RNA sequence: UUUGGCACCUCGAUGUCGGCUCAUCGCAUCCUGGGGCUGUAGUCGGUCCCAAGGGUUGGGCUGUUCGCCCAUUAAAGCGGUACGCGAGCUGGGUUCAGAACGUCGUGAGACAGUUCGGUCCCUAUCCGUCGCGGGCGCAGGAAAUUUGAGAGGAGCUGUCCUUAGUACGAGAGGACCGGGAUGGACGCACCGCUGGUGUACCAGUUGUUCUGCCAAGGGCAUCGCUGGGUAGCUAUGUGCGGACGGGAUAAGUGCUGAAAGCAUCUAAGCAUGAAGCCCCCCUCAAGAUGAGAUUUCCCAUUCCGCAAGGAAGUAAGAUCCCUGAAAGAUGAUCAGGUUGAUAGGUCUGAGGUGGAAGUGUGGCGACACAUGGAGCUGACAGAUACUAAUCGAUCGAGGACUUAAC
């Protein structure tokens, strides 16, 4: 099975209108101040729930 | 792919 | 249910076995994280065998350690670890021997990391 | 299982009946309603199963009748049946005797315990 | 018309006098209380709001908590109607209990059917496999969609999809024991859904 | 349970040793046919001299199975093979002794003379 | 629906018989329902009328359609849909190249004559079909519960007993109508039962290799093989369904009744009467833009603006993120997120396996017995904050105008 027509540049963009990236689970680290994902440990100064893991 | 083809003889 | 972690039931038999003993060796992994939930079952009832103590247990838990070197000055196993220094660490703790905490996706396939370690 | 279940059954669970295991052979007096007369058929044979919880479990006995298998399952706890005596304690390795079921004669017997 | 709501707890067989063993299916309800009657007045048609199963008070909200006000009854997780019933014999914050079923007593119940997920024609459909052998590549797959002339598949060829998760009714099932102090109907037979699903015990209509 | 091809021992001295299951009686696309149940079949082995020959269209009633049967006690009777009995069309056996065990269930179903040839019904 | 006639579309290809899978439509009805006539006593039938709701078998032979046959069945309908359906399958036949027979031909070769053999490609763009989300709408923002326009589903039928050996009949035989019981096929649900499976459950066992050795174990050999098996998923297993009725009708039967002093079912008028029609029963359903209803919650903030509008922070409430399963392709759904049993672990069970290791005793030994229904045990139950569901953040009203009744 091939196209039986060509996909015209609107139809083209109506399909990637649910194709996006969304904005990262993102929180302020209470340690360091950067942004972290909520629930990870902070990658810049690795700390997670009020303790150093990276010790 | 056939032996013959479509409306063969 | 358990995972299947991509792997026939011998590979993954061999990982989760190959896991256990790096994580009582180490004391704290890096891994991704659906490998750390299945992890943690697996290496908390090696404890309990490591608690238990008696020599039935033992033999239990060396069906499943690998044979390695978990202290090159003491040239203490694995299997002697577990049943010493992590088995008396955790004689008042009833269950819940490990932590996961979650680091974020790795470069190179997107997969999620994970921190376990023991407790 | 349940408490729940378990505590909704127990009033029909027999107390009356003797511990047997696989390979013991019982004789199992059944009630029997053939018309409105009511008797007892008496079934004597190797317990080749028991299987399930509770009110659940059941059990299979076999014997051979005029050169034929039957087996008969029943729950252990039916009411149908009056008694079970063990004849019997056999000596077995293992749960569930299927390997009976292709066996006759002197290849089917079960060696006694002293039990 | 009468009725209840309770979850489905599981299946057991309880042995009846004459010596027959009956499967039967254990709900436990414990007394719902009427939330709201609906007068074909204000609604347009007559029905009562039966709750059923105390839920926390952090997983209610506040439009729950004021509705519940005038039952004088803590937040419900389960929440029907029951329309034919007799409204006078029914008050609001009045519990209906299991005791309103006797032994014998010819129920219909309804449920949502357990999950299956995407399932094939095959399972879902109960259709014919093509030949496992003699040349085939056609094992579970759903059949000619249709003959050439409409240019179209005409609705209702059945195809694969969700299966399971519907709403089920199976009617003419009968009250094998109603256990007052446990809240347990045992109804024979099998009814839809998961253990712990929710399950409604009403008077059957065909009685 | 008992189709179309199903092979039965013949448990009675009619001359029948085998026969084949040609039909389920009892309803248009019947598959499966039980204790108690009656079928048309072919003799396909005989004892020389007997009564029923090789070859003949007979009916028959199935009286043991290895499927076997369910009683509404919840209790089971199931047997090591598939056998049945060559009848007349008033349930009366072509022959005159039935060997091995029968069902109880062909009581039931009104083979009253068969449960009494037989040497036991369980 | 046939064989054809014609040669109008298609030869820069409209795959061509039969079967399989999936149907759907017509009615000229095969069965079942209702009837009229009968050379209809009864039981059976014949013939015509109404009726398309549902149903309408498995085999032997043949590529076969068809047909004949076996055995059933209430019945084994006839046709249409590109001789329905090959980007769904098959490829026996037909329809290439090989070879052969009969036959024809001097020959090369030829034959809707036969014979043995002979490559069936395609990742679905659009509509369409089946599922599942996101968006906005529905004159405030929310949480539930709903009405049902409308749509889909279901719709089959046997046998026995009884009425009754009654009616009918010389006998042979043998009913209607009406009770009751129990099936077949089909469908829905579900795993308590019977079984199936069950690759992180238990056990036995072969070879070899490793843990130094013994003992005890690990690895690989289809899960090495073999015997069992929990949860889950399941049918062949269990439960349940098509009941009981309304309304209006078809053919048919009429009642009263004139036109037409009679007669006449019809013209006025009034009935009756089908498995069919509309309901009743089951499911979906307010994107039903005609966007419905009920209950409950929030509450009228601040700043820009001449207002009209606009922006911001919020309420009720929801979500991100997280623990998960009764849910699941993914979204979704549902249970939970620390005054929390959501999951793991732990402890206690259930079920499964079937008697651990160690030690002792007996035996020359293989092994047996004891300690001890032991040991081990994924998914099942209960309990228990030990571990992880942290800390956060984001979204989300202030309600237009007119008229009428207050
Ligand atoms: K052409
Ligand atoms: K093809
Ligand atoms: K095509
Ligand atoms: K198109
Ligand atoms: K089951
Ligand atoms: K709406
Ligand atoms: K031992
Ligand atoms: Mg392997
Ligand atoms: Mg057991
Ligand atoms: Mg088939
Ligand atoms: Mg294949
Ligand atoms: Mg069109
Ligand atoms: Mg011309
Ligand atoms: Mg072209
Ligand atoms: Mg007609
Ligand atoms: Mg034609
Ligand atoms: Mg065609
Ligand atoms: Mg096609
Ligand atoms: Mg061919
Ligand atoms: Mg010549
Ligand atoms: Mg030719
Ligand atoms: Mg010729
Ligand atoms: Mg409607
Ligand atoms: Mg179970
Ligand atoms: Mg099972
Ligand atoms: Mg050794
Ligand atoms: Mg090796
Ligand atoms: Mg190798
Ligand atoms: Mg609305
Ligand atoms: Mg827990
Ligand atoms: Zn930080």
């Amino acid at each position: 099975a091939v196209p039986f027509r060509r996909t015209s540049k609107m139809k083209k963009r109506l399909r990637r209108t649910h194709f996006k990236l969304n904005v990262p689970g993102m929180t302020e680290c209470p340690s360091c101040g950067e942004m972290k994902l909520s629930h990870r440990v902070c990658k810049a100064c690795g700390s997670y729930n009020g303790k150093d893991i990276n010790v | 792919r056939l032996a013959l083809g479509d409306r063969a003889p | 249910s358990y995972r299947k972690l991509g792997r026939t039931s011998a590979q993954r038999k061999a990982m989760l076995r190959d896991l256990t003993t790096d994580l009582i060796i180490n004391e704290r992994i890096e891994t991704t994280e659906t490998r750390a939930k299945e992890l943690r079952s697996v290496v908390e009832k090696m404890i309990t065998l490591g608690k238990r103590g008696d020599l039935h247990a033992r033999r239990q838990a060396a069906a499943y350690i690998r044979n390695e070197v978990a202290n090159e000055e003491n040239n203490q196993d694995a299997l002697q670890k577990l049943f010493s220094d992590i088995a008396t660490r955790y004689e008042e703790r009833q269950g819940g021997y490990t932590r996961i905490m979650k680091l974020g996706p790795r470069r190179g396939d997107g997969a999620p990391m994970a921190i376990i370690e023991l407790v | 299982m349940q408490k729940l279940i378990e505590d909704i059954t127990k009033e029909q669970l027999r107390t009356d009946l003797p511990a047997f295991r696989p390979g013991d052979t019982l004789r199992v007096h059944v009630k029997v309603v053939e018309g409105n007369r009511e008797r007892i058929q008496i079934f004597e044979g190797v317990v080749i199963k028991r299987r399930g919880g509770g009110i659940s479990e059941t059990f299979t006995v076999r014997k051979i009748s005029y050169g034929v298998g039957v087996e008969r399952t029943f729950p252990v706890h039916t009411p149908k049946i009056a008694k079970i005596e063990v004849v019997r304690y056999g000596k077995v390795r293992r749960a569930k005797l299927y390997y009976l079921r292709e066996l006759r004669g002197k290849a089917a017997r079960i060696k006694e315990i002293r039990r | 018309t009468k009725g209840i709501l309770g979850r489905k707890i599981g299946m057991t067989q309880v042995f009846a006098e004459n010596g027959d063993l009956i499967p039967v299916t254990v709900i436990e309800a414990a007394p719902n209380v009427v939330l709201q009657k609906k007068t074909a007045e204000n609604d347009g048609y007559e029905a009562i709001q039966l709750g059923f199963d105390d839920k926390r008070e952090k997983l209610s909200n506040k439009p729950e908590k004021g509705h519940v006000a005038k039952a004088e009854t803590a937040p419900k997780r389960f929440v029907k109607e029951l329309r034919g019933v007799e409204m006078d014999a029914y008050e609001v914050g009045q519990e209906v209990k299991v005791e309103i079923f006797s032994a014998g007593e010819i129920v219909d119940v309804t449920g949502v059917s357990k999950g299956k997920g995407f399932q094939g024609a095959i399972k879902r459909h109960g259709q014919s496999r093509g030949p496992m052998s003699h040349g085939s590549r056609y094992h579970r797959r759903p059949g000619s969609m249709g003959p050439v002339d409409p240019n179209r598949v005409f609705k209702g060829k059945l195809l694969p999809g969700r299966m399971g998760g519907e709403q089920i009714t199976v009617q003419n099932l009968e009250i094998v024991k109603v256990d007052a102090e446990r809240n347990l109907l045992l109804i024979k037979g099998n009814v839809p859904g998961a253990k712990k699903s929710l399950i409604t015990v009403k008077s059957a209509v065909k009685s | 349970m008992i189709q179309q091809e199903t092979r039965l021992k013949v448990a009675d001295n009619s001359g029948a040793r085998e026969v084949l299951t040609i039909k389920v009686l009892g309803g248009s696309g019947r598959k499966t046919a039980n204790i108690g149940d009656v079928i048309v079949c072919t003799v396909k082995q005989a004892t020389p001299g007997g009564v029923v020959k090789k070859g003949e269209v007979v009916k028959a009633v199935i009286v043991r199975t290895k499927s076997g049967a369910r009683r509404s006690d919840g209790s089971y009777i199931s047997f090591d093979e598939n056998a049945c009995v060559i009848i007349r069309d008033d349930k009366s056996p072509r022959g005159t002794r039935i060997f091995g065990p029968v069902a109880r269930e062909l009581r039931e179903n009104n083979f009253m003379k068969i449960v009494s040839l037989a040497p036991e019904v369980i």
